[PDB]
C-alpha cells in the first residue's frame, strides 16, 4: 500500500578494500577495487589504470582477498558478504562478452550468536589449505576447500579467548597456523594455535604466549624467509618468532596509529603502513644476518615517506606507483620517488578518482538560468571535505576543497551566496590560545569575524572551533567567516523569511558542550542577515538546551529545544519570542514539514506526528510508532506516507490510515514497506536531476525524494500508480529466471528486510536497478522474460504483450535519472 | 559508615524459614508470542524482573494452586493493577519458584515460598474460572536489545581500535574523567560521517549511561563498586528501575519500555526529575532528604518483605525520618531484619500505620538510627 520506486542515479564511489593478483590472466596485473555493491577489475599499465568492467553484486562487500588453489592458472576470487553470502568467483574471457561466473555459492551463517564487535575477518592460509572467519564471538569459523567442496559446508570450532583483536595466517610451517592477540584482564596476549581438519579442532602452537603491548591492534604476517608476525601498536613496531625478539619505539608514530597496510615485495624487506592522519609511512626490514642459510632480522627502523590522502585500503602497484584508497576523502595514485624530495616529501600526486561520500547534508538549487538542477554537496571529513556540484547533464562533478570539514548547507537566493557550517581541528598549545594546524578555508577568507556575546586545557588535547561561511555561488570562493565562541557546538542552519520581513536571514542554532557535564545544559538561537558583504548578528536568543534542528513555518520558525518542539515568531522589533509548547517523552532530533503535519522522530525510530492548529494555536498529537532501532534520517513523502532509513541499512515506509473507524487504529501507525537499501543514509532532499517539464500527460512516476549516503551514492525514490506497481512486481518475480546474478545471491535475499534480531520479505518498493537492467539484456532472452503479462490494465489488456511496449515502459521510467 | 551488619541476610529473608527445600533454575517461555499462566489473587504490586517477592498464603485455593504448580511448571502471573481496583490491569510479569516450605505446624494452609520474576506479558482478557485461580491469555512480551549505534557506519580500517583497556583501578578521580575523555573520542570516532556529533551518539550508548547511573547511585549511598550490579544493561536497569522510590505510574510506564537504553534513558531522568517525597494525606514530611538514603541490603533500598498476618509489604531504608511517632516498645519476635528490633512508629498528622524505627541491639551497630517506610502512604511530588 506504499508502492514506491527506489532507483540509483550515481553509483557508489567509497572505497572499502583493494587487492592485487593475476586474476583476469597470469601475465596481467590487476587492482581489484571493492566499492560496495559493486565490483570494478581494472589492469595497470604504464600510464595508470585502464578499466575492465563493472560488475555489481547483490550485497556489501566485507572480505576479499585472492587465493590460487593447486592446479589453477590463474587466481580465484573469494568474497563473503555482510549477510553472509560467501561465494567463490572465477574470471572467464568468453569472447568480447566477459563474465564472471560462479564456483560455489552457500550461506555460511549461524542461527544463534551475537556477530563479533570488532567486525568480519576474513583470512586464507597461503598453501589454500582452507577459509577462515571469524563471525561470531568465541567460534572461530573454518570452510574447508576442496575440489569437491561446491556447497562451503563450515564447522565451527571454539575460542578460548572471547575479545579477539586481529587474527591472520603465518607463513613458513607446515601445518597450518594462526597468531591472534586476545583481551584479557591482566593484559593483551599474542598466542597461537595449529588448527588441523583432520580432527577439527585447535592444538598446541609453536610458540608459547609472550605479553605484549597494551595497545597492540593490527597484526602482519611477514612471509618466507624470516617468519613470525608483526605486532603493531600505538607506540611500538614489535616482531615475535619465539626465541626471536625484537621491538622499538620509534617517535614518530606517537602522533596516530596505524591501521592499515599492505606488503610490497615477494620477500617482504619492505612494508607500507597508514595512519588516520594521512601519512605515508615506509617500514623496513633489515636481512643482512646470514648465519647458516637462514635470513633474520636486525633492526625494525621506520622511515616516514609523506602526506598523502587520508588511508583506508593501501597496495603498492608495479614501478612504486602505490594506490591510497581513501574512504571519506579523495582516492590517489601517489608515486614513490626517492629521488625528487622536493621540500622532503616523497610522494607526489598523478590521478584523482571521485568519491562522493561521506555525504552529511545536502541542497537542490537551480544556480544556472532557472533550468536543470543541482545536488551542491558537502563532502568529505577531517583535512579534506569540500564542496561539490553534481549536475544531470553521466554525471559531471567539480570540486571545491576547503581542508575543513562541513556540517550543513543552504542556499539563501536573494544575496546568492551559500551558507556552510565548518569544523576544524584546532590543538591547544601551552599558552592559553588556539594554534592551527593547516591553511584550512576559514582563516583565507576575504574578511573575518569573531562571535561576542556576555550572555553566560591539556597541551595535546586537541578542540574543535565553528565557523559559519559564505560562498558565493559563482566563483566558489569564500567571502566571509564568521567563529563562534569557545565551545560552542554548531548543529542546525536554515535559510529561510521570517513574518513579514522582506530580507532573509541565516539562521543558526548553537548548542554549548562542556566535558564536566554529559547534556547539553544551555544553547543559543542566532538570526544573521548576510548584506554588502558584511554579516551582522541582528538578533540573539538564549535557549536552557540543545538546538537539534530547525524548520520554517510560513513566516513562523520552529525549533526542538531538548525533548521539547517550540515555535517562534518573528515580531516587529527583530527578537524572537516563543508562541506555543510540547513537551515530548523523546528527543526531537529530525523535523520534516509539509503543510500543518510535523513530523518529529528520534534517534531510536519513534516516529511522532504532529499538527499545528491554527484556531486554537497549541500543537496536536496525532500518529504513534515505536519500536527500537536506529533511525538514520527521515522524510515526508506526501501528506500520508513518511520514509526513513534505520538499522542494517534498511529503508521503510509508515502510512497513516485517516480512513480507520476506530481511534485506537487512527491513533497508529502501520509499516506497509520495507527495504534493504544496502547504504545508510544520511540526508533527504526533495527535488530532482532531470528538467521539470510539464510534458503534456508527464510519466507515471509522481513525486521526487533525493537521498545522500555515507558511502557515496545518489538515488531516487519515489511513487508510482496502482497497477504499475503489480505490473513492475510481476516483471520484477519474471526478471529473476532469466538473469544469473554473480555468487547466485537470490534477489529477495539481497532485498530482503535484515535485523539482528527479525528478517521479513521486502514489500511495497519496486527495485529499480532490477528493472533498469532489462535493457541491457539480450533480445533472445526478452521473449522467455514476458510471456503472459496482461500488459494494459487501462482500456484493454494485450495478453501477448510484445516484447517492445515494455522496453517503452523501462524507458519512460529511465528517464527520471 | 556501614555499622557492621552483613547486608545478604536480609536478601534471603532468614525470618520466613530455615529448612527451604530449594528448587533449581531451569524456565523460559514463547520467546515473543503467547502463554497461559495462573493467577494468585489479592496481591497488589508491581514485579519489577529481578525483584525477590516472598508470599504467605492462607486459603485452600491457592495453596491447592501452589502445589499443582509444584508439581508443574512453576511460573505464576502477577498483574500489574493500575490505579483502578476491579481487574483493571494490562501488563503482568511471570514469577519463578525457587524455594518452598510447608512448615505446617498448626495448619491452615501456611506455605513458606519465595518467587522472583523472570519475564515480562501483557494480558489480552481475563479469563475467570470458578475455582478460585484465574487463568489468562498471555502474549510474552519481546525482550529487545540493541546493537552498538557506531556499527552501522562503523570503518573496515579502524575496526580493530574498538576493545579497550578495562578500567584504571576502580572508582577513582582523574581516572575516570580522564579516561572517559579517551572513550568518547575513541570509540565514536566515526561520528563525524553522520550528521551528528559525538556527545549526541554518546547520549545513546550503553556504558556511559550506565556510568553515570552508578555515579549517581554511590553519591546516593556508599556502594560497593560492583555489589551485586550486573554488567549486562537488562539486568543492571531492572535491579535500578527496582531500587528506586518512585510511584506506581512510573514503575508501570518503565515497564512498557521494551528496550535497555529507552529505559535508561528514562529512569535517569525519572530520578534527576524527582528531589521530594510526601506523606499521602500530609502535605509534607521531612523524608524529603532523598539524597540521605542508603541501601541496607544487597537487593537495594527497597525490597519485598511479608507481616505474618497477610499482604506482602513494602520498605524504604532511609537513614534519618523525622515528623514521626514512636509507639510500642522494641520488639523482635518477628523480625524482617536478624539482628534487629523493629518498633512500630506512627506518623505524626495523618497517624497511618507507616515507618518502623530500629533500634540498636549490639554494640557494632547502628544505635537507633534506621527506618522503614510504607510506598502506600508516600508519594514523590
Ligand atoms: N502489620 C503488622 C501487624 C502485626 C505484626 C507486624 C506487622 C508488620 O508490618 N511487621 C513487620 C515489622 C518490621 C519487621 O522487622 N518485621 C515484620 O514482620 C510485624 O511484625
Ligand atoms: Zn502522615
Amino acid at each position: 500500500m506504499s508502492y514506491n520506486y527506489v532507483v540509483t542515479a550515481q553509483k557508489p564511489t567509497a572505497v572499502n578494500g583493494c587487492v592485487t593478483g593475476h586474476f583476469t590472466s597470469a601475465e596481467d596485473l590487476n587492482l581489484l577495487i571493492a566499492k560496495n555493491t559493486r565490483l570494478e577489475i581494472y589492469v595497470v599499465t604504464a600510464e595508470g589504470l585502464r578499466p575492465v568492467k563493472e560488475v555489481g553484486m547483490y550485497g556489501k562487500i566485507a572480505v576479499m582477498e585472492l587465493f590460487r588453489p593447486k592446479g589453477e592458472s590463474k587466481d580465484l576470487l573469494f568474497i563473503l558478504t555482510a549477510k553472509y553470502n560467501a561465494c567463490i568467483l572465477e574470471y572467464k574471457q568468453s569472447g568480447e562478452s566477459i563474465d564472471i561466473i560462479t564456483r560455489a555459492h552457500g550461506n555460511v551463517q549461524d542461527r544463534i550468536g551475537r556477530p563479533s564487535e570488532t567486525g568480519i575477518i576474513g583470512i586464507i592460509d597461503p598453501e589454500c589449505r582452507m577459509i577462515g572467519l571469524r563471525l561470531y564471538d568465541g567460534l572461530f569459523k573454518v570452510i574447508p576447500l576442496d575440489r569437491d567442496n561446491k556447497e562451503l559446508k563450515a564447522f565451527n570450532i571454539r575460542l578460548e579467548e572471547l575479545h579477539v583483536i586481529d587474527v591472520k595466517f603465518l607463513y613458513g610451517c607446515q601445518a597450518p597456523t594462526i597468531c591472534f592477540v586476545y583481551q584479557d584482564p591482566q593484559g593483551r596476549h599474542v598466542k597461537t594455535y595449529e588448527v588441523s581438519l583432520r580432527e577439527k579442532e585447535f592444538n598446541k602452537g609453536p610458540w608459547k604466549q609472550e605479553n605484549v603491548e597494551a595497545e597492540a591492534s593490527m597484526v602482519i604476517a611477514v612471509p618466507e624467509p624470516f617468519g613470525g608476525a608483526i605486532i603493531i601498536g600505538q607506540e611500538s613496531i614489535t616482531y615475535h618468532n619465539g626465541d626471536k625478539y625484537l621491538a622499538i619505539a620509534p617517535p614518530i608514530i606517537k602522533q596516530s596509529t596505524i591501521v592499515c597496510h599492505n606488503r610490497v615485495d615477494p620477500n617482504g624487506s619492505r612494508y607500507l603502513l597508514g595512519d588516520m592522519e594521512g601519512r605515508l609511512f615506509m617500514l623496513l626490514l633489515e636481512k643482512e644476518e646470514q648465519m647458516d642459510g637462514t635470513v633474520t632480522l636486525k633492526d625494525l627502523r621506520v622511515e616516514l615517506l609523506g602526506e598523502t590522502s587520508i588511508a583506508e585500503c593501501l597496495t603498492y602497484l608495479d614501478n612504486g606507483v602505490v594506490f591510497v584508497g581513501s574512504r571519506l576523502g579523495d582516492s590517489q595514485l601517489v608515486k614513490l620517488n626517492v629521488d625528487s624530495n622536493e621540500q622532503g616529501s616523497y610522494v607526489v600526486a598523478m590521478e584523482t578518482f571521485t568519491n562522493l561520500g561521506p555525504i552529511v547534508d545536502m541542497c537542490v538549487v537551480d544556480l544556472e538560468r532557472q533550468g536543470q538542477g543541482q545536488l551542491v554537496t558537502c563532502s568529505g571529513a577531517f583535512k579534506e571535505g569540500s564542496l561539490r556540484i553534481i549536475r544531470n547533464g553521466k554525471l559531471h562533478i567539480r570540486t571545491v576543497p576547503l581542508y575543513e570539514s562541513p556540517r550543513k548547507i543552504c542556499y539563501q537566493e536573494v544575496s546568492q551566496c551559500f551558507g556552510v557550517l565548518s569544523s576544524r581541528i584546532e590543538v591547544q598549545d601551552t599558552s592559553g590560545g588556539t594554534t592551527a594546524l593547516r591553511p584550512s578555508a576559514s582563516t583565507q577568507a576575504l574578511s573575518s569575524s569573531v562571535s561576542s556575546s556576555k550572555l553566560f586545557t591539556s597541551f595535546g588535547e586537541e578542540v574543535e572551533v565553528h565557523n559559519l561561511l559564505i560562498i558565493d555561488q559563482h566563483t566558489f570562493e569564500v567571502l566571509h567567516a564568521h567563529q563562534f565562541l569557545q565551545n560552542e557546538y554548531a548543529l542546525s542552519l536554515v535559510s529561510c523569511k521570517l513574518g513579514k520581513d522582506p530580507n532573509t536571514y541565516f539562521i543558526v542554532g548553537t548548542a554549548m558542550v562542556y566535558p564536566e557535564e554529559a547534556e547539553p545544559k544551555q544553547g543559543r538561537i542566532v538570526v544573521f542577515q548576510y548584506s554588502d558583504g558584511k554579516l551582522q548578528t541582528v538578533a540573539e536568543k538564549e535557549v536552557k538546551g540543545a538546538v537539534y534542528s530547525m524548520v520554517e513555518f510560513n513566516g513562523k520558525l520552529l525549533a526542538s529545544i531538548n525533548s521539547t518542539v517550540r515555535l517562534y515568531e518573528w515580531t516587529t522589533e527583530k527578537e524572537l519570542r516563543t508562541e506555543c509548547n510540547h513537551y515530548n517523552n523523546i528527543m526531537a532530533l529530525y523535523l520534516k514539514t509539509k503543510g500543518d503535519f510535523i513530523l518529529v522522530g528520534d534517534l531510536m525510530r519513534s516516529v511522532l506526528l504532529l499538527a499545528y492548529k491554527p484556531m486554537e494555536g497549541n500543537f496536536e498529537e496525532i500518529a504513534r510508532d515505536f519500536n527500537p532501532n536506529w533511525m538514520s534520517a527521515v522524510e515526508i513523502l506526501d501528506d500520508d506516507n513518511f520514509l526513513g532509513a534505520e538499522n542494517a541499512f534498511n529503508l521503510f515506509v509508515c502510512q497513516k490510515d485517516s480512513a480507520a473507524t476506530t481511534d485506537e487504529e487512527r491513533q497508529h501507525l502501520q509499516e506497509v514497506g520495507l527495504f534493504h537499501l544496502g547504504e545508510f543514509v544520511n540526508v533527504f532532499c526533495h527535488g530532482s536531476l532531470v528538467m521539470q517539464n510539464l510534458g503534456e500527460t508527464s510519466t507515471p512516476t509522481q513525486g521526487s525524494v533525493l537521498f545522500g549516503t555515507v558511502n557515496g551514492m545518489i538515488g531516487l525514490v519515489t511513487s508510482l500508480s496502482e497497477s504499475w506497481y503489480n505490473l513492475l512486481l510481476d516483471m520484477q518475480n519474471r526478471l529473476n529466471k532469466v538473469i544469473k546474478s554473480v555468487g547466485k545471491i537470490e534477489h529477495s535475499f539481497w532485498r530482503s528486510f535484515h535485523t539482528e534480531r527479525k528478517t521479513e520479505p521486502a514489500t511495497g518498493f519496486i527495485d529499480g536497478d532490477l528493472i533498469e537492467s532489462f535493457l541491457d539484456i539480450s533480445r533472445p532472452k526478452m521473449q522467455e522474460v514476458v510471456a503472459n503479462l496482461q500488459y494494459d490494465d487501462g482500456s484493454g489488456m494485450k495478453r501477448e504483450a510484445t516484447a517492445d511496449d515494455l522496453i517503452k515502459v523501462v524507458e519512460e521510467l529511465t528517464r527520471i535519472h | 559508615n556501614i555499622i557492621n551488619f552483613d547486608t545478604s541476610l536480609p536478601t534471603s529473608h532468614t525470618y520466613l524459614g530455615a529448612d527451604m527445600e530449594e528448587f533449581h533454575g531451569r524456565t523460559l517461555h514463547d520467546d515473543d508470542s503467547c502463554q497461559v499462566i495462573p493467577v494468585l489473587p489479592q496481591v497488589m504490586m508491581i514485579l519489577i524482573p529481578g525483584q525477590t517477592l516472598p508470599l504467605q498464603l492462607f486459603h485452600p485455593q491457592e495453596v491447592s494452586m501452589v502445589r499443582n504448580l509444584i508439581q508443574k511448571d512453576r511460573t505464576f502471573a502477577v498483574l500489574a493493577y493500575s490505579n483502578v481496583q476491579e481487574r483493571e490491569a494490562q501488563f503482568g510479569t511471570t514469577a519463578e519458584i525457587y524455594a518452598y516450605r510447608e512448615e505446617q505446624d498448626f495448619g491452615i494452609e501456611i506455605v513458606k515460598v519465595k518467587a522472583i520474576g523472570r519475564q515480562r506479558f501483557k494480558v489480552l482478557e481475563l479469563r475467570t474460572q470458578s475455582d478460585g485461580i484465574q487463568q489468562a491469555k498471555v502474549q510474552i512480551l519481546p525482550e529487545c536489545v540493541l546493537p552498538s549505534t557506531m556499527s552501522a557506519v562503523q570503518l573496515e580500517s579502524l575496526n580493530k581500535c574498538q576493545i579497550f583497556p578495562s578500567k584504571p583501578v576502580s572508582r577513582e578521580d582523574q581516572c575516570s574523567y580522564k579516561w572517559w575523555q579517551k572513550y568518547q573520542k575513541r570509540k565514536f570516532h566515526c561520528a563525524n560521517l553522520t550528521s551528528w556529533p559525538r556527545w549526541l551518539y554518546s547520549l545513546y550508548d550503553a556504558e556511559t549511561l550506565m556510568d553515570r547511573i552508578k555515579k549517581q547511585l554511590r553519591e546516593w549511598d556508599e556502594n560497593l563498586k560492583d555489589d551485586s550490579l550486573p554488567s549486562n544493561p537488562i539486568d543492571f536497569s531492572y535491579r535500578v528501575a527496582a531500587c528506586l522510590p518512585i510511584d506506581d505510574v512510573l514503575r508501570i510506564q518503565l515497564l512498557k519500555i521494551g528496550s535497555a537504553i529507552q529505559r535508561l534513558r528514562c529512569e535517569l531522568d525519572i530520578m534527576n526529575k524527582c528531589t521530594s517525597l510526601c506523606c499521602k494525606q500530609c502535605q509534607e514530611t521531612e523524608i524529603t532528604t532523598k539524597n540521605e538514603i542508603f541501601s541496607l541490603s544487597l537487593c537495594g533500598p527497597m525490597a519485598a518483605y511479608v507481616n505474618p498476618h497477610g499482604y506482602v509489604h513494602e520498605t524504604l531504608t532511609v537513614y534519618k525520618a523525622c515528623n514521626l511517632n514512636l509507639i510500642g516498645r522494641p520488639s523482635t519476635e518477628h523480625s524482617w531484619f536478624p539482628g534487629y528490633a523493629w518498633t512500630v512508629a506512627q506518623c505524626k498528622i495523618c497517624a497511618s500505620h507507616i515507618g518502623w524505627k530500629f533500634t540498636a541491639t549490639k554494640k557494632d551497630m547502628s544505635p537507633q538510627k534506621f527506618w522503614g517506610l510504607t510506598r502506600s502512604a508516600l508519594l514523590p511530588t
